[PDB]
């Protein structure tokens, strides 16, 4: 998972 | 807020200016028009990924 900008 | 998505895989990477990766991000469920740039720092466990990709 990964923050999405 | 943030938001975490799960990720599919990594499609290409390039340096900021400070230096940093940052990484062009297929996501789960989604095609080539969604991917974004994401700094490293955003990214959660995802070294499985990042060897992937540099491996290849």
């Amino acid at each position: 998972f990964a923050l999405k900008s | 807020s943030g938001d975490l998505y799960e990720v599919e895989r990594i499609v290409d990477k390039r340096k900021n200016k400070k230096g940093k990766w940052e990484y062009l991000i297929r996501w789960k469920g989604y095609g080539s028009t969604e991917d974004t740039w994401e700094p490293e720092h955003h990214l959660l466990h995802c070294e499985e990924f990042i060897d992937e990709f540099n491996g290849l």
